[PDB]
RNA sequence: CGCGACCUCAGAUCAGACGUGGCGACCCGCUGAAUUUAAGCAUAUUAGUCAGCGGAGGAAAAGAAACUAACCAGGAUUCCCUCAGUAACGGCGAGUGAACAGGGAAGAGCCCAGCGCCGAAUCCCCGCCCCGCGGCGGGGCGCGGGAAAUGUGGCGUACGGAAGACCCACUCCCCGGCGCCGGGGGGCCCAAGUCCUUCUGAUCGAGGCCCAGCCCGUGGACGGUGUGAGGCCGGUAGCGGCCCCCGGCGCGCCGGGCCCGGGUCUUCCCGGAGUCGGGUUGCUUGGGAAUGCAGCCCAAAGCGGGUGGUAAACUCCAUCUAAGGCUAAAUACCGGCACGAGACCGAUAGUCAACAAGUACCGUAAGGGAAAGUUGAAAAGAACUUUGAAGAGAGAGUUCAAGAGGGCGUGAAACCGUUAAGAGGUAAACGGGUGGGGUCCGCGCAGUCCGCCCGGAGGAUUCAACCCGGCGGCGCGGUCCGGCCGUGCCGGCGGGGCGGAUCUCCCGCUCCCGUCGGCGGGGGACCGCCCCCCGGCCGGCGACCGGCCGCCGCCGGGCGCAUUUC
RNA sequence: CGGCUACCCACCCGACCCGUCUUGAAACACGGACCAAGGAGUCUAACACGUGCGCGAGUCGGGGGCUACGAAAGCCGCCGUGGCGCAAUGAAGGUGAAGGCCGGCGCCGGCCGAGGUGGGAUCCCGAGGCCUUCCAGUCCGCCGAGGGCGCACCACCGGCCCGUCUCGCCCGCCGCGCCGGGGAGGUGGAGCACGAGCGCACGUGUUAGGACCCGAAAGAUGGUGAACUAUGCC
RNA sequence: AGGGGCGAAAGACUAAUCGAACCAUCUAGUAGCUGGUUCCCUCCAAAGUUUCCCUCAGGAUAGCUGGCGCUCUCCGCAGUU
RNA sequence: CCGGCUCGCUGGUGUGGAGCCGGGCGUGGAAUGCGAGUGCCUAGUGGGCCACUUUUGGUAAGCAGAACUGGCGCUGCGGG
RNA sequence: GCGCUGGAGCGUCGGGCCCAUACCCGGCCGUCGCUGGCAGUCGGCAGAGCGAGAAAGAGAGUGGCGCGGACGCUACGCCGCGACGAGUAGGAGGGCCGCUGCGGUGAGCCUUGAAGCCUAGGGCGCGGGCCCGGGUGGAGCCGCCGCAGGUGCAGAUCUUGGUGGUAGUAGCAAAUAUUCAAACGAGAACUUUGAAGGCCGAAGUGGAGAAGGGUUCCAUGUGAACAGCAGUUGAACAUGGG
RNA sequence: UAGCCAAAUGCCUCGUCAUCUAAUUAGUGACGCGCAUGAAUGGAUGAACGAGAUUCCCACUGUCCCUACCUACUAUCCAGCGAAACCACAGCCAAGGGAACGGGCUUGGCGGAAUCAGCGGGGAAAGAAGACCCUGUUGAGCUUGACUCUAGUCUGGCACG
RNA sequence: GGCCUCACGAUCCUUCUGACCUUUUGGGUUUUAAGCAGGAGGUGUCAGAAAAGUUACCACAGGGAUAACUGGCUUGUGGCG
RNA sequence: UUGGAUUGUUCACCCACUAAUAGGGAACGUGAGCUGGGUUUAGACCGUCGUGAGACAGGUUAGUUUUACCCUACUGAUGAU
């Protein structure tokens, strides 16, 4: 027996739903749980960041986000092979790697192969014996002054690029970008109707002067 | 809070503030919204005209991303960039204009609603409507298009 | 005919092992309704839910695309928010109802078959010797036995791999036996009043404990102790102490195991079949010319196949590689062990059960299933006398208290007896109005005082007016001097922090032959705001004052001397 | 001596036993021996309206992260992703919210610029006047004929946006095409026309949930009974 | 052995239960139909009527009612003449 | 009432009509009474009955069905 | 109804009288309206008012001794005038009405006596209810400001428990029947013994089994409870056997 | 059709006739255009039999005229022991009105403790939320030419083949 | 459209008609399908469920809103004057 | 204001006597006073109707009649002022 005036309502409360609700009463404790397996980890890997390893620029797909950059899965085998990185010594460095990642872009490509470099580059990494070191080993002054750092390792920011004020041209002033839109919408449209119409037309015409 | 609620008071009245000829039974009117075709016809059609049949296309396998564009008005077209930027324009004498990249707010289309100051400008959006456009022109600035 | 193999199948109280069943909150696989809603009801809804069956684990399952997308593309599985009560399904009615992208928790990748290359280079069992053995292992000796060519092991798997050649290039990986060093499981302990009076039956009640405002306090949580205790006791706080067992680390030897890597070029190889898919039928899903699953029939191909949410044909694209397998993490928990807590309940409440409770008790059985807490601080549980056979009384005694006497704290109402008062033939009882009688109350029974004035008896260290000291108020002073603030402003050859979608020498990165032309970072300038310092005005100090002077009031100490004052 | 009130009794007047259903109840209508204890519109979610608070074209950390009571509280801002609002219309392809005036050849430069009318609380101006002996006279106020700019809001006339219908003439080019754009006049819209929302809390109403409390005749699933009795056999 | 058994047939018996046994669960099954619905005071104050419904013991919708206000005053309105 | 514009509607006719501005007239143009107007949320109700007069069916009914008004319901009090 | 006939009847009437919660005046309570009035307590830093039929200042400037003055004002407060007061279902507002717990607060109460309970006691408030007095009690309890609810009973053939009238009532009536003396014993219609009179009448009221029950079988003691009276008796209870 | 009947089958019907009695809606035997008998949904008949349903007769008797008396056990009283149904408060009538048959209300009639043994007039006496009738968009047993389906069964195709 | 007072029908589905109409979802073409608008197929219980009986073996919640018993108002009819 | 035949009868008809064999009410007086003959459960058989389950104001047959000790009333019996 519906009101005066007012919204038509369909609750979903026809099951038996009480027999299966979840209850966060244990919020405030799992955050707690969260939190202690997250320092344990931390001080667990001493040296290493707490974020784990380095993850690649990647922007989002749709539509509605390609404007913006995320955090990647993980560095392409391009990429690293661009970049001199070995795909089984990358992981060991903690260097995050995902073979099913492609690359039919080259800036987004150079990116993460800068980012890379730079990464090689802050990177410190002890002797694998700490009484003989190697080769690859970073020096003994640089080693003392080894740390954590919070937080992702060389977060993703989205830059933004800035054109200063310009002066107006009068080709600008000329353009219709009302009717650029519109007629490239009709060439979308109709491309291909256009192309058969030609070729019968062609074939037509063909036969009228043979 | 129970303190303040209508119960309190009704205590010592039979009926619980529900009648006595009708009483308040469990379900007088069916479940919901029952007999709406039937019983209900005339508040179904007083205050939900429509309600009842399909119309239209279906589109079975509908994404949001496709069809998402934010729109802005030239009214707070301005308000996206910061001030100063606008007292300097203004101020300039070289006759250089800002330009204004609508897509890094966040909003893809442009529409002209607003009264547009008298200052050149460089609007480079995703997509114009043809009062937008016009407005631009009229005021004296430029319409840039991008992907 | 027989002997000797292989192959299929038997019998073993043969030697050595394993499974059986139970709990089952959470999880996996299957089966699976009707209540109900639709105001009837058949599709739907309830609902892949209850019931039923099977199988585990400490988590399970899933899981590293035959994926999502159509964008400038992301990239295992899982869970939270969001998408979203949307797309969509629905006698298009009631109602049902995802997924993508995005932000987070967590984040870890891999291994076979196949193709191949290496004398099966592999593995199991029994006998003997040595070592530690309460997770039966390591080394050595067996012309010891067996599995396997109907294919074990090494290389190797869609991210390419293998081999050859040419360059560069590393040895410290890994266990396990033994052995020396600085996070838990229990045990025993650690501060301070029974201080002086005072109630009490007992104090943990009340007063005091100085000029060490009793003592301790990193300990004033709690409980017990004859009330209500920080200091009587256990504990409590402590990065406090001692003892035993075990653990993840950081060293040493010892045995063996492997002597392994990257880039370029050349040559070969590369895949899972009654499976996909098509037709039909049935169930399911939001999946709608059929999302998923299953039965039957047909049943393949390899520049092939799958997917690209409207069936089909043609034609370019985008994305993966199905029919093999493993994998912690974030996640679920009303079963179990040990814990902590509560704006909950307080014995007809809260679990059925605070107690000898799933007990007594009923049903043949499946099953059903209660009522029931309070002596007292301490039993000090009533010696002994008296009537009666005794139940049980009368004394006496314990206890502060038997007005607490063994189902005994407190002890209402309905009900009953007795005593006292009143009334009584229109059933009782009730509202208004009085009258009479009782109960106690008014500690009533010579009835209030409070100010001013007059008069009489008195008694004071006594009024006013002056002096000194202190305190306070007051615009005092139209405009005293000094500070402080403004949710006020101005100036600045001042010293700074924040922000900017305002501009502009150095460094890092990529293309080109130290240079010309690009990106990111740093620096500099500019603007807005704010902090501090200096100077000049306005206002306030009545949310925010100091020292003088002026007035007034108050307090104390003097002089005051009784026609004043009390 | 006073005490209405609370104990009893006596008299006068009135006086049918409560609850519930019903047009009609004291009813020969049903429930009711008496007493004690328990006992019935609560909670979750959604919506709407009204009220309180904060912020305000913004608003909200609800999820996550950083630091006895405290499982609290504070902080994040390059964790505002995301929800709501700031834009509607169309089934969709999509489109998407003032104009007027002046000079030159529909197009170019400049100017005015974001509706009108009627009613409109309040505000602004002021023909004069509010006396102490009388005249001229100023300053601070007060009242006032009349005249205005008119809040919010109501009504009407306009204008603009999207779908649609009719009549139409023009305009643009990288690809002059079954291309794209523009006018006037009617019409449909949950629109604009100089914001009013977001979060939290309270009350009310409706709904789905056991849903104010008690109540079926029924249906389904899984198990137990031939120790009575029905029948067959030994 | 239960929509089953058995019946020289009465819908008879099937553990005091038979025109579909008993127990537990779904299940607090649904009810437009009965019963009940708990403290005081103050203020306001009804309808059994229109329309529609497999609607007649009920609802939806108008009407009657209450609450919250808001815009104005010291021109408007009227169960009247 | 008096002037002046607009009109793409209709026309001999600045014809018709409508719309829009400007100007003027307060004895506030019957009596009486009364402060009005407007917007949200919403319970309960949706079985009625009686009486004067009008009136249908039925002979008639404490019958059944209508119209106005007033009551009972929802209401006590004095009289019957 | 009693009764009434020179009416206490009938028809027309005249005075007088009687009383409703009706009407007039008055007191008190509450509601509504005037959206009325009060910051003006402006005092030796002073001058006491804006009730009055008439729109606006007890307004300012230029020249001709005695040291004094009641209450007020929790502005969510106080005060002044008028009108009104019915009510089912239903709605709203005020509760210094009531219960439980929580955060604050009362240098709150309390073994020199809290909650609870009773009371022919004193009262207050219209009312929800509340504060004191007296008796039992021995260990906790309340007021104010906010918060929260499993928050108020007369009923529901309501749930649990207890208790009345009936009522010392119905009944203790199926199968012929007991009497006498003694013993134990405190007590005898009911036990035991002896005698008499009876019944079951060998298909039994006899003697023994199966199923079923499980210590009921035997002896002693008790007479608390049961054997619908009582019991010296028991298939009751407690001890030991079998 | 053969048979049969106011039958256990006949509304009209207590049909008409005869008999059975003083009197018979009963019984029996007949008659039949029989609302609506009837042939294995069996008709007609029929010895014996029936705790089957009928009418008459002889004997018999308290069934009655018409009631009386006796016995046993109760009822009655006492001793002991001792419930239950039910109960708004309760209980004297006439009339009036009313919700149309009151114990209570109004007017009258009038009423006097506690009680014992009977009785069945009233308490619209007690049990049981009427089983009859109706409503419900409430069901269950059963039936079918109701709707929608289903085991099973017959047939055809596909595979074994 | 019939001189007027009547002569007729929602959702969903199907069918037909109309546009150089829109989508068919990664792109293009063509069938097909889905859309917009206007008609028709239908509900006569006519604001529109898809619907045969019996129960004396019956059951449940209720109803004196509703009959058969009694009781009231009238006496048509019956009786009487 | 009667005794009887018939029928369950209320009604009805007949026989006989008498004086007359008049009519009615009291919840169609009177079931906790009786009976159960008929209506009107469940078992059956006949006829008619229906395919059927079943129905028949058509007939026939067998088919449980519960309680007073309470108040009042009435009959008697103590007593009471
Ligand atoms: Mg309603
Ligand atoms: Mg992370
Ligand atoms: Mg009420
Ligand atoms: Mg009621
Ligand atoms: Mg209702
Ligand atoms: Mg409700
Ligand atoms: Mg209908
Ligand atoms: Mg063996
Ligand atoms: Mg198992
Ligand atoms: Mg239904
Ligand atoms: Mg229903
Ligand atoms: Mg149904
Ligand atoms: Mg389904
Ligand atoms: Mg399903
Ligand atoms: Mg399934
Ligand atoms: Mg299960
Ligand atoms: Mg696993
Ligand atoms: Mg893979
Ligand atoms: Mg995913
Ligand atoms: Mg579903
Ligand atoms: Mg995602
Ligand atoms: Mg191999
Ligand atoms: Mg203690
Ligand atoms: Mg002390
Ligand atoms: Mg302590
Ligand atoms: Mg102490
Ligand atoms: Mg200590
Ligand atoms: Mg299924
Ligand atoms: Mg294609
Ligand atoms: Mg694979
Ligand atoms: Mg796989
Ligand atoms: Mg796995
Ligand atoms: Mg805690
Ligand atoms: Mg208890
Ligand atoms: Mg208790
Ligand atoms: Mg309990
Ligand atoms: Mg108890
Ligand atoms: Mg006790
Ligand atoms: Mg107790
Ligand atoms: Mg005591
Ligand atoms: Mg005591
Ligand atoms: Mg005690
Ligand atoms: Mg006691
Ligand atoms: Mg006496
Ligand atoms: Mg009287
Ligand atoms: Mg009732
Ligand atoms: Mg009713
Ligand atoms: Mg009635
Ligand atoms: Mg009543
Ligand atoms: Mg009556
Ligand atoms: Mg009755
Ligand atoms: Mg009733
Ligand atoms: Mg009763
Ligand atoms: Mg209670
Ligand atoms: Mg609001
Ligand atoms: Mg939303
Ligand atoms: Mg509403
Ligand atoms: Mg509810
Ligand atoms: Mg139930
Ligand atoms: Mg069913
Ligand atoms: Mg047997
Ligand atoms: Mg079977
Ligand atoms: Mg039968
Ligand atoms: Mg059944
Ligand atoms: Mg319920
Ligand atoms: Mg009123
Ligand atoms: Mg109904
Ligand atoms: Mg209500
Ligand atoms: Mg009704
Ligand atoms: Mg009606
Ligand atoms: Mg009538
Ligand atoms: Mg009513
Ligand atoms: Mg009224
Ligand atoms: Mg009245
Ligand atoms: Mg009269
Ligand atoms: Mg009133
Ligand atoms: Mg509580
Ligand atoms: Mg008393
Ligand atoms: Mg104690
Ligand atoms: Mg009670
Ligand atoms: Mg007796
Ligand atoms: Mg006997
Ligand atoms: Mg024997
Ligand atoms: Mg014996
Ligand atoms: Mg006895
Ligand atoms: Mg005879
Ligand atoms: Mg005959
Ligand atoms: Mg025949
Ligand atoms: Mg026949
Ligand atoms: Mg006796
Ligand atoms: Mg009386
Ligand atoms: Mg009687
Ligand atoms: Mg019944
Ligand atoms: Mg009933
Ligand atoms: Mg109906
Ligand atoms: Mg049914
Ligand atoms: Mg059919
Ligand atoms: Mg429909
Ligand atoms: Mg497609
Ligand atoms: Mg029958
Ligand atoms: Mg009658
Ligand atoms: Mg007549
Ligand atoms: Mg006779
Ligand atoms: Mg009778
Ligand atoms: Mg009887
Ligand atoms: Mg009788
Ligand atoms: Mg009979
Ligand atoms: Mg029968
Ligand atoms: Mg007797």
């Amino acid at each position: 027996a519906p009101s005066r005036n007012g919204m038509i309502l369909k609750p979903h409360f026809h099951k038996d739903w009480q027999r299966r609700v979840a209850t966060w009463f244990n919020q405030p404790a799992r955050k707690i749980r969260r939190r202690k397996a997250r320092q344990a980890r931390a001080r667990r890997i001493a040296p290493r960041p707490a974020a784990g390893p380095i993850r690649p620029i990647v922007r989002c797909p749709t539509v509605r986000y390609h404007t913006k950059v995320r955090a990647g899965r993980g560095f392409s085998l391009e990429e690293l092979r661009v970049a001199g990185i070995h795909k089984k010594v990358a992981r060991t460095i903690g260097i995050s790697v995902d073979p099913r990642r492609r690359n039919k872009s080259t800036e987004s490509l150079q990116a993460n192969v800068q980012r890379l470099k730079e990464y090689r580059s802050k990177l410190v990494l002890f002797p694998r014996k700490p009484s003989a070191p190697k080769k690859g080993d970073s020096s003994a002054e640089e080693l003392k002054l080894a740390t954590q750092l919070t937080g992702p390792v060389m977060p993703i920011r989205n830059v933004f690029k800035k054109e200063k004020a310009r002066v107006i041209t009068e080709e600008e002033k000329n353009f219709k970008a009302f009717a650029s839109l519109r007629m490239a919408r009709a060439n979308a449209r109709l491309f291909g109707i256009r192309a058969k119409r030609a070729k019968e037309a062609a074939e037509q015409d063909v036969e009228k002067k043979k | 809070p129970s303190r303040l609620r209508k119960t309190r008071k009704l205590r010592g009245h039979v009926s619980h503030g529900h009648g006595r000829i009708g009483k308040h039974r469990k379900h007088p009117g069916g479940r919901g919204n029952a007999g709406g075709m039937h019983h209900h016809r005339i508040n179904f059609d007083k205050y939900h005209p429509g309600y009842f049949g399909k119309v239209g296309m279906r589109h079975y396998h509908l994404k949001r991303n496709q069809s998402f564009c934010p729109t802005v008005n030239l009214d707070k077209l301005w308000t996206l960039v910061s001030e100063q930027t606008r007292v300097n324009a203004a101020k300039n004498k070289t006759g250089a204009a800002p330009i204004i990249d609508v897509v890094r707010s966040g909003y893809y289309k442009v529409l002209g609603k607003g009264k547009l100051p008298k200052q050149p400008v460089i609007v480079k959006a995703k997509f114009f409507s043809r009062r937008a456009e016009e407005k631009i022109k009229g005021v004296g600035g430029a319409c840039v298009l991008v992907a």
